[PDB]
DNA sequence: CTACCGATAAGCAGATCTCTCGATTGCGTAT
DNA sequence: ATACGCTCTCTGCTTATCGGTAG
RNA sequence: UAAAUCGAGAG
């Protein structure tokens, strides 16, 4: 639960929602 | 005892010619290998007292120097017959450099340069002026056993060096701008001297020191 | 370390800076006001050094994160010092800057042109252009020529920086090597030495009183001489409070921002934060989390932490000076007797000096007065400190120590271990 | 023979014969101290030590004053006089990239020497 | 699973103080069933500086595979055969095995078939991987009739044959050992060790062969067969000598310490001649002629004058020390090994002192001949105010024994005065030992703190942690110190050409290299250097740089340093010897390519350790304080500056002695015999009479004439005198 | 969303400049002792975590021995990123390098 | 106070005596052996001030 | 030890059948290497062995006060004549046989009777092994002391030796991985180690990690709202990530913030 | 005559490997 | 029975003050 | 459970 083996380290949006 | 002064001046003149020749300007070995009696005949009057106005001379870059360093200009070597350097002599020397448009002129004094005269050395860019005591040139430092061969690199070879090792100008080993060899070669801040160092374990190998 | 617990992030670099008084007031979970650590029945009294908002303490859940002693990381509080007090670390440079200042025009006693020249040289050194720094000195040829000289120097510096950046050499974050660091240190030393060598200001030529630091905790300024007083007319000993020093240096730093942007920054200041004289004054102390101030115990013998003693002394002095301030404030609305004002003001000055000495003792033991309790500095400086004793050399797990005996029939690359070590020492083998 | 005047003083030779002569003098003087005791130490170590002492064109020592100029604040702090170096690093707002071997220990990172002088990449077969 | 430590785990062993990196190694774990001590092989004691006098050390257990591979490959104890300080080995059998091999490799060592085979199997067990061929191969006996006998040299030969890998030639080494041929009788050649085709054919195996010593059998095996084979050979030799000592024991006793009747007679006759040494030395120092009786009043007066001075008594204690040491040397030369009752190899004291197993020649000299002069900080025994060196000696006694010359020996004991002097010497030794350790740690700390970041980069240049360049190439040749031991051992590499060719193997290293460009550039540079290099160094214009500057030595075969190339050419020229010079030069160039220092090497740490750790063993400043001047302080104000001046062959020593007097300073006080001040007050008067030495005296000693002295007095002396007088009056007006 | 894309493009372009192309690498063709040691250590760590194995385990239980066996046969799927002091780097697969 | 002096070795005097050192004046009679015990009554110290010294004369 | 400074630890308790045995049937209870005497020069031990054997044979005691013998009457002569009058040889050697092979040794063996002392330095007082155990409170490193199950110290002089080997992972395993390794949360934007904290969720929510410094008090400002035990509601400060550091780093950051110094750590993946 | 550039005499700071045991830990009024 | 205030250094740098220049 | 100081030791 909430580990680097489960959740992404960093998540960023590349483009605006479409 | 005046013979001792004559001999010291002869040695200083020889070392100044050697310095000019090493800097890349055209000086023939006839001038360098000057016998003492020939020097006395050429530069001492009937009384035998040398005059330092005739010792001043001019030098021009060689063909190879112009090929390698295109930016070089004429050099003017001045001796001061006066036992001291004042404001009058230094400013006159600067104006003499300017009016003939010399790219570099090196000053040789006898005892000391007045601090009011020392203010005019960096006065006129780009033509730099260098100061050398006569007593500091009686023996050529570069002829010493411990000192290696210093060869100032051209801009293209400096590019090649800083490209091969992927360096900034500052990451190189530094040689002080006021240490005797840098004054000898006439190093201006920024350019690299290659040093051919004789090693106890590897023989000849090349180092590089930038002047800053 | 557990190889089955990867860490996705990594620290790439660290940078040093002053912890401003505004931010600590925001990060803090609680401030401490009562210099009593724990009340009767052994419970930690709220608002004291051991507060449940500063971390779980002795089987009491932390009031901040709600976690027990094992899982509470700890939280930092602060002390609202009644007056700004000198930071003992920065006191020497603050004393350098206080001298060589013109109280009238709020500039340095050195002329503005030379100061601008040094600022340009320092900014050139920020990008590693040590070559151009000396070429800047070759620009020297009343009151309007100096402005043109400054404009041309600024243009030359900008041109050099732009060319060097564009000529594949430097990026936005500058080049910082050892040699450029040495040149910057030499230039800044010459700058500071030159500031200390002045007679009077060169923008309004009035003499300024000569300060004198007797020791820490006190700065004494001599009065202006009679003959020097005359010039302040023709151009138209004493103790000094910490607030007056702060105001003087705040005004000076506000005036000379363009020059101190390059004395307090070795690299391009991308954040564009102004350099403030408040950085030299610790208006608010920061108390560490109680996890780092726990009391020592040996059976019955229980002793409180020394840092707690220093902070309690600071709080006691703070309450004393606050009481004196209230006593003055009541008379401010209705003044009765100036002699009572005299004695209360003498007590207030003594309180100022005492609280400054308390701060000095809390940070640096050798800067205290009146064997003593070590400060924060004394915990890091020498051997048995924190760098040489707990960072460069640590104590380790899974290690044994024993007296050796010789053994042939050992393969000269082997070590013969006892059965006890073979039973205690272990290796984590993942099952496959 | 004025061209062969070698001197025990490793600073006057720097003053009159420049940097490299001083470096050679450093090597030779740090050599014959081991020659008296008949101790074999290769000139490769002595050469590096001399080159490090004279890297700035001057005669630097191995002490706090000699190390006064360096990019890594953690090294100078950990050596001695931690608080003076800390004040100098915080007033200059210095930022260190954790490149010294001592700097990476404070933060807890893999070293930049030997096995830490490179990275390891996996070749995953499927894009 | 947090499993227990096993036999396949590695462990980091360290013993404080960790002066050099070899004092912290990685060992493969073997767990023993009995006792609570860390059991360590004897060869590891060389690097840890560890005895078994209750010494303790630390075992660390790495907890991940990354630190496992480091200790098994980088901190591995097999990789630590050669110390990086100078490339000398620091591993080998120490004390019992050396004497065991001196006995075993003697000519008297004959072993029957059962003994030979049992000795061979006692160390090369072919089930622990000790041998290669899966079957212990033996040798035909040296003697076939009357009955089969082998030899100890054959035991060594078959040990090497079993440990050395097959499909490879045997070792070929011509070396020497520590025992002179005169200790084996007339016509012996056992001082020269000769391995041919992997067979010991001559000489004795010694400390210089197996042990921390260069160019021995173990060093050669390490260089030719690799480090693992050398470690295996060390283990096998240790087991072999252990099993030989358990069946053929070694002992030392009181019989080994005795001299014959003639030896004692020689010693007494020589020592009787020392009854006049001290008096003669004193007469020399006191300038009395000779034969002067010890109680000559003038001699006593001048001896008392000498004692009161720390410099004159410093030469008295140096002149007498030389004579008594000469007497000691005569005694030792005469009385060993000639005067010994038991001779080498039977005399085990000499057996283990000559072979290097333990002790020295001075130890056996003290045991058997005399202790000799006792030196207190370079001087003799201190003297009381009364002039007595001890209560039992009359004041200013001109005796060698009075000054601290012990004629006794540890075999027959020493007299109470000699006992006291020896106690002084031993106490001084202990004080120096205690003070030396504390005097060296700070130097290594200072060096390590700054040099810790310096390392070799993948540009093959070495530079600091933040990137600042320090050197362009390690030493100018990029050669590892621990891999250049046999680079210039050209005859050794020739004699083992095929063995080295099996490992270097150029046939597999051609697809990933450039072979001809570096060789061509080297040829050009060598030709130009030979054409030039008769003129001074400043005149030589550098048209061609050394090949290391342009071509990477790790990527271009033939790019080697100029010294190595010149030595290789000289070797290939001097002697012409199925190996031709072309293949040999190719092999040597490939060996140079493989002898380079790897990028990432902690070169600065290694240099700091190699300057600090050897500093533990430690008119002009000399020793560790001198280092303190150079590295730690960089003192421009050197304590004792000196300057060296060459001399033209034209000048003569008569001129030379006078030139040194024309530069040396001469104070005015050096010529004044005396000063007389005649003060008569009532204005104050003074007659400052100055009486000089005779003009012929100072005009010769200092070459100072009357005119120069008088001018100095008129101009310099009186000005300083008046200034000092005015200053004193000014400061005395209070 | 747009600031992050600019940051990503800047970082990827700066990394692309650092990478020395495969035909310009001038470092040693051999594998250094440190490189071999860390290759073995990392491969052993991977194998210990149920990584696919490209060699036959002749009754071996030590992951480090499995890594050594794969290194002998040059079946290790790893890449060494050698770093120059400037920050530019070179990529060498284990197959390209030659041990000792 | 005499018991304190014996049990700590500190010499607490408002008017310091002619002696130099101020601590380490009493030693525990270890009584590990009889040699160890009898040695305590025949050993004389130069003074603990000389223990913190660089010279060895 | 003996009375001549020949100290040494026991290595193996040699079974009596494996010990060398003499012509009289006895085997020694102490074996001391002959390679200890030549460099130490403890001839007193040799002559004491001689005198002890002579006295035990004759049932007497020999005085050994120094300076009773001379260079004329060497003690070797005196005790050798005493040994010879009892049958044994003049030099104190005895013919012994190896207890393993059973054959006679190459030469006679020097054996006698000497006085041996047992020193008070046992191994049970000196051996120590730690896998895990108690830790120091403010550094989370192993404690000091054998009696407290504390770890041993890897100081700077071992740190530089580990650097010299080039073993970077050994240095990380000693100094970091197994001394005070911890995974601390760092605020990615403010770059501070100790300014982060957990959250006190509602019943049904999940406690996350938030930063005091990089958050706004909700009064001055529903997926960014977090609360602490005190109840003061905050918004933001949700940009934090785990980083592996020593705990002494956190302690140093705290002590530095006590000085007014702020350390900002830049994490790589942003 | 007066202000800048050094040039010493004097003052001041930090500083000169690991490990194991035991023993003590303050007094001085004020209430 | 009991609580709160305290007499034998090595290397520099850094400071104060003394002359000379030239302004 | 802690810390100094003193004292005693080991390599
Ligand atoms: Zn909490
Ligand atoms: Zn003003
Ligand atoms: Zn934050």
């Amino acid at each position: 639960t909430a580990t680097t083996l489960n959740t992404p380290v960093v998540i960023h949006a590349t483009q605006l929602p479409q | 005892e005046n013979e001792r002064n004559i001999s010291r001046l002869w040695r200083a003149f020889r070392t100044v010619k050697e310095m000019v020749k090493d800097r890349g300007y055209f000086i023939t070995q006839e001038e360098v290998e000057l016998p003492l009696e020939d020097f006395k005949a050429k530069y001492c009057d009937s009384m035998g007292r040398p005059q330092r106005k005739m010792m001043s001379f001019q030098a021009n870059p060689t063909e190879e120097s112009i090929s390698k360093f295109p930016d070089m200009g004429s050099l003017w070597v001045e001796f001061c017959d006066e036992p001291s350097v004042g404001v009058k002599t230094m400013k006159t020397f600067v104006i003499h450099i300017q009016e003939k448009n010399f790219q570099t002129g090196i000053f040789v004094y006898q005892n000391n340069i007045t601090p009011s005269a020392m203010k005019l050395v960096p006065s006129i860019p780009p033509a730099t002026i260098e100061t050398f005591n006569e007593a500091a040139l009686v023996v050529n430092i570069t002829h010493h056993e411990l000192v290696p061969k210093h060869i100032r690199l051209s801009s293209d070879e400096k590019r090649e060096l800083l490209k091969r090792y992927r360096l900034k100008e500052s990451q190189l080993p530094r040689i002080q701008r006021a240490d005797p060899v840098a004054l000898y070669l006439g190093l201006k801040r920024g350019e690299v001297v290659k040093i051919i160092r004789k090693s106890e374990t590897s023989g000849r190998y090349a180092s590089y020191r930038i002047c800053m | 370390m557990d190889i089955s617990k990867p860490v996705g992030s990594e620290i790439t670099s660290v940078d040093f800076g002053i912890l401003t008084a505004k931010e600590i007031r925001n990060l803090s979970a609680k401030q401490i006001t009562n210099p009593t650590v724990l009340d009767n029945l052994g419970h930690p009294v709220s608002g004291g050094l051991y507060d449940l908002a500063l971390g779980a303490f002795l089987r009491n859940l932390c009031s901040t994160c709600g976690l027990d002693e094992k899982f509470c990381p700890g939280h930092q509080g602060h002390i609202e010092l009644p007056v700004p007090c000198y930071n003992p670390l920065f006191f020497n440079q603050l004393y350098i800057y206080l001298r060589a200042s013109c109280l009238f025009c709020h500039h340095f006693r050195l002329k503005s042109v030379e100061v601008h020249r040094y600022a340009c040289k320092l900014r050139l050194l920020q990008y590693g252009l040590i070559d151009e720094s000396y070429k800047l000195d070759e620009i020297t040829l009343s009151s309007t020529l100096l402005n043109e000289l400054k404009s041309k120097r600024s243009e030359y510096v900008d041109m050099a920086i732009a060319k060097a950046l564009s000529d594949g050499r430097t990026t936005e974050r500058g080049s910082f090597t050892a040699t450029v660091n040495d040149e910057r240190k030499k230039l800044v030393h010459e700058f500071h030495k030159k500031l200390l060598s002045r007679g009077k200001c060169d923008n309004c030529g009035m003499f300024s009183p000569k300060f004198r630091k007797d020791g820490f905790t006190k700065i004494f300024e001599t009065a202006l001489n009679e003959k020097q007083i005359t010039n302040n007319r023709v151009k138209g000993s004493t103790y000094i409070l910490s607030t007056e020093v702060k105001n003087i240096l705040d005004t000076v730093f506000r005036k000379e921002q363009c020059v101190l942007q390059y004395v307090f920054h070795s690299r391009p200041n991308l954040s564009r934060k102004l350099v403030k004289a408040d950085s030299f004054f610790m208006d608010v102390l920061v108390v560490p989390p109680t996890r780092f101030r726990l009391p020592s115990k040996l059976g019955e013998e229980v002793h409180e932490n020394s840092q707690n003693q220093l902070l309690s002394k600071v709080l006691t002095t703070s309450l004393l000076i606050r009481d004196l301030n209230d006593d003055l404030s009541k008379l401010q609305k209705d003044k009765v007797s100036l002699e009572d004002r005299r004695v209360i003001f003498s007590r207030l000055m003594n309180a100022f000096v005492t609280i400054q000495n308390d701060v000095n003792a809390f940070i640096d033991s050798t800067k205290a007065q009146g064997v003593p309790i070590p400060g924060v500095k004394q915990a890091l400086e020498k051997k048995e400190g924190l760098f040489r004793k707990h960072m460069m050399g640590k104590r380790v797990n899974y290690a044994a120590r024993s007296v050796i005996s010789p053994d042939p029939n050992i393969e000269t690359n082997e070590i013969g271990v006892p059965p006890v070590f073979a039973v205690k020492l272990t290796y984590p083998e993942p099952v496959t | 023979d004025v061209d062969g005047i070698t001197s025990n003083d490793v600073a006057a030779v720097l003053k009159t014969y420049g940097v490299e002569a001083a470096r050679n003098t450093i090597v030779n003087e740090i050599n014959n101290v081991f020659s008296r005791y008949a101790i074999s130490v290769s000139f490769r170590h002595l050469d590096l030590i001399a080159d490090m002492m004279t890297r700035q064109g001057t005669y630097l020592a191995f002490n706090r004053q000699g190390m006064e100029t360096s990019t890594s604040s953690f090294m100078k702090m950990s050596y001695e006089t931690t608080c003076q170096f800390l004040t100098k690093a915080v007033l200059d707002n210095e930022r260190e990239q954790l490149d010294s071997p001592s700097a990476r220990i404070v933060v807890g990172k893999l070293n930049n020497v030997g096995t830490g002088s490179f990275d390891v990449l996996a070749k995953v077969p499927n894009a | 699973v947090y499993r227990h430590i096993k036999n396949r785990d590695v462990v980091l062993m360290n013993r404080q103080p960790t002066l050099h990196k070899a004092s912290m190694m990685g060992h493969k774990v073997r767990v023993l069933p009995n006792e609570k001590t860390l059991r360590l092989h004897y060869a590891n004691t060389g690097a840890y500086n560890a005895d078994f006098d209750g010494d303790e050390m630390n075992m660390h257990f790495p907890q991940n595979e990354n630190a496992r591979a480091e200790a098994l490959n980088l901190a591995n104890t097999d990789s630590q055969y050669l110390t990086p300080t100078s490339g000398s080995p620091v591993r080998g059998l120490i004390q019992d095995h050396i004497s065991a091999g001196v006995w075993l490799t003697s000519k008297d060592s004959f072993f029957t078939r059962e003994q030979y085979q049992q000795y061979i199997y006692g160390c090369i067990r072919p089930e622990d991987g000790h041998t290669t061929r899966s079957k212990i191969v033996t040798l035909p006996p040296t003697i076939f009739k009357p009955y089969p006998l082998w030899t100890g040299k054959q035991i060594i030969t078959t040990v090497l044959l079993n440990v050395t890998p097959p499909d490879m030639p045997g070792i070929n080494l011509i070396s020497k050992n520590k025992i002179k041929n005169e200790y084996w009788g007339k016509g012996s050649l056992e001082n020269e060790v000769l391995f041919k085709d992997g067979a010991l054919l001559c000489g004795i195996l010694d400390k210089s062969q197996y042990g921390a010593s260069k160019y021995g059998i173990v060093h050669s095996l390490h260089e030719v067969y690799g480090p693992e084979v050398a470690a295996k050979v060390l283990s096998v030799l240790g087991r072999l000598f252990t099993n030989y000592i358990t069946a053929t024991a070694f002992t030392c006793g009181m019989d080994d310490l005795r001299l014959t009747a003639e030896g004692n007679k020689w010693r007494t006759d020589i020592l009787k001649t020392s009854v006049d040494t001290g008096r003669e030395a004193a007469a020399e120092v006191t300038n009395l002629d000779k034969d002067t009786p010890a109680d000559d009043p003038e001699l006593l007066k001048r001896l008392q004058e000498i004692l009161r001075d720390n410099n004159k008594s410093g030469i008295l204690d140096a002149v007498t020390s030389s004579k008594v040491n000469a007497i000691t040397s005569q005694v030792v030369s005469k009385c060993v090994p000639d005067g010994t009752m038991k001779k080498f190899p039977c005399n085990s004291m000499q057996a283990m002192a000559l072979s290097g197993a333990k002790g020295s020649n001075v130890n056996v000299s003290q045991i058997m001949c005399l202790l000799g002069q006792q030196a207190l900080e370079g001087r003799r025994v201190p003297v009381m105010v009364s002039g007595k060196t001890l209560p039992s000696f009359k004041p200013y006694e001109t005796d060698a024994m009075a000054g601290g010359y012990v004629k006794g020996r540890f075999y027959s004991g020493i007299k109470p005065q000699e006992y006291y002097f020896h106690c002084m010497a031993g106490r001084e030794g202990l004080i120096d030992t205690a003070v030396k350790t504390s005097r060296s740690g700070y130097l290594q700390r200072c060096l390590t703190k700054q040099l810790e970041g310096v390392h070799v980069s993948y540009d093959n240049s070495i530079r600091d942690a933040d990137g600042t360049l320090v050197q362009f190439m390690y030493g100018g040749d990029a050669i590892d110190i621990t891999k250049e031991s046999h680079m210039t051992q050209f005859e050794f590499c020739l004699d083992n050409y095929y063995a080295l060719l099996k490992k270097y193997n150029p046939s597999a290293l051609i697809e990933h290299l450039d072979v001809e460009s570096a060789l061509k550039y080297s040829k050009k540079t060598l030709k130009y250097r030979k054409k030039h290099s008769k003129e001074p160094h400043y005149k030589q214009s550098v048209k061609y740089d050394p090949v290391l500057a342009k071509y990477n030595p790790a990527k271009y075969l033939g790019s080697v340093s100029e010294n190595f190339q010149d030595k290789l050419e000289s070797f290939l020229d001097k002697n012409s010897k199925g190996v031709n010079e072309k293949k040999f030069r190719a092999l040597m160039q490939l060996k140079y390519m493989r002898s380079l220092i790897n990028p990432g090497e902690a070169v600065g740490i290694i240099a700091s350790q190699s300057v600090g750790e050897p500093s533990t063993q430690m008119n002009v400043t000399l020793g560790i304080p001198r280092l303190r001047e150079i590295v730690m302080t960089a003192s421009a104000a050197i304590k004792t500056p000196q300057m060296t001046l060459p001399i033209w062959n034209d000048v003569s020593d008569e001129q030379a002695d006078t030139f040194c007097k024309s530069i040396s300073k001469v104070l005015l006080s050096e010529v004044i015999d005396k000063v007389i001040v005649t003060e008569t007050t009532g204005a104050r008067s003074y007659v400052i009479h100055m009486r000089f030495f005779d003009n012929n005296e100072y005009s010769e000693e200092y070459d100072v004439s009357k005119e120069e002295l008088q001018n100095v007095i008129s101009n310099q002396f009186i000005h300083l005198l008046e200034a000092a007088i005015v200053k004193e009056i000014k400061k005395q007006k209070r | 969303p747009e600031d992050f894309q600019q940051h990503e493009q800047i970082r990827r372009k700066t990394l692309k400049e650092k990478a020395i192309p495969k035909d310009q690498r001038a470092t040693t063709p051999y594998m250094t002792k440190y490189e071999r040691a860390r290759i073995l250590g990392t491969r052993a760590l991977q194998i210990s975590m149920n990584a696919p194995v490209f060699v036959d385990l002749e009754g071996e239980t030590d992951p480090l021995r499995i890594a050594m066996k794969e290194l002998a046969e040059k079946k290790i799927p790893l890449v060494i990123r050698r770093y120059l002091p400037d920050g530019s780097f070179e990529d060498w697969s284990v197959e390209e390098l030659i041990v000792d | 106070k005499m018991q304190y002096f014996l049990s700590t070795g500190n010499l607490v005097s408002q008017s310091g005596l002619d002696l130099q050192q101020v601590s380490g004046y009493t030693v525990v009679a270890e009584k590990i052996n009889f040699y160890r015990f009898i040695s305590h009554f025949r050993m004389v110290h130069r003074g603990s001030f000389f223990a913190q010294l660089k010279t060895t004369t | 030890s003996s009375r001549h400074g020949q100290k040494g630890v026991c290595s193996r308790k040699w079974p009596t059948i494996d010990m060398p045995f003499s012509e009289t049937g006895i085997q020694p209870d102490i074996i001391i290497n002959p390679h200890a005497f030549p460099s130490r020069m403890t001839i007193g031990m040799f002559v004491e062995s001689l005198a002890g054997k002579a006295g035990a044979l004759h049932g007497i005691a020999q005085d050994s006060t120094p300076w009773i013998f001379n260079e004329d009457d060497t003690p070797a002569d005196y005790f050798g004549e005493q040994l010879a009058k009892a049958g044994y040889n003049y030099h104190g050697n005895e013919p012994m046989y190896s207890g393993a092979t059973g054959e006679e040794l190459r030469a006679d063996i020097y054996v006698g009777v000497v006085y041996y002392q047992r020193l008070r330095h046992m191994v049970n007082d000196k051996f120590q092994v730690r896998s895990t155990g108690p830790v120091n409170s403010l550094t989370m490193q192993p404690v000091k002391g054998r009696k407290r199950h504390g770890g041993i110290r890897v100081g700077e002089m071992e740190r530089d030796a580990l650097i010299g080997h080039g073993t970077s992972f050994l240095l990380q395993d000693r100094l970091l991985n197994s001394s005070d390794y911890t995974q601390a949360s760092v605020c990615r934007e403010c770059g501070s180690i100790l300014t982060t904290q957990q959250s006190v969720p509602r019943i049904g929510s999940i406690s996350t990690v938030c930063c005091r410094r990089c958050s706004m008090r909700f009064e001055d400002a529903d997926s960014q709202i977090w609360e602490d035990g005190q109840g003061n509601k905050f918004v933001g400060g949700n940009e934090t990530t785990t980083v592996a550091i020593p705990f002494v780093l956190k302690y140093l950051d705290s002590e530095l913030s006590a000085m007014g110094i702020r350390l900002r750590y830049n994490v790589e993946p942003k």
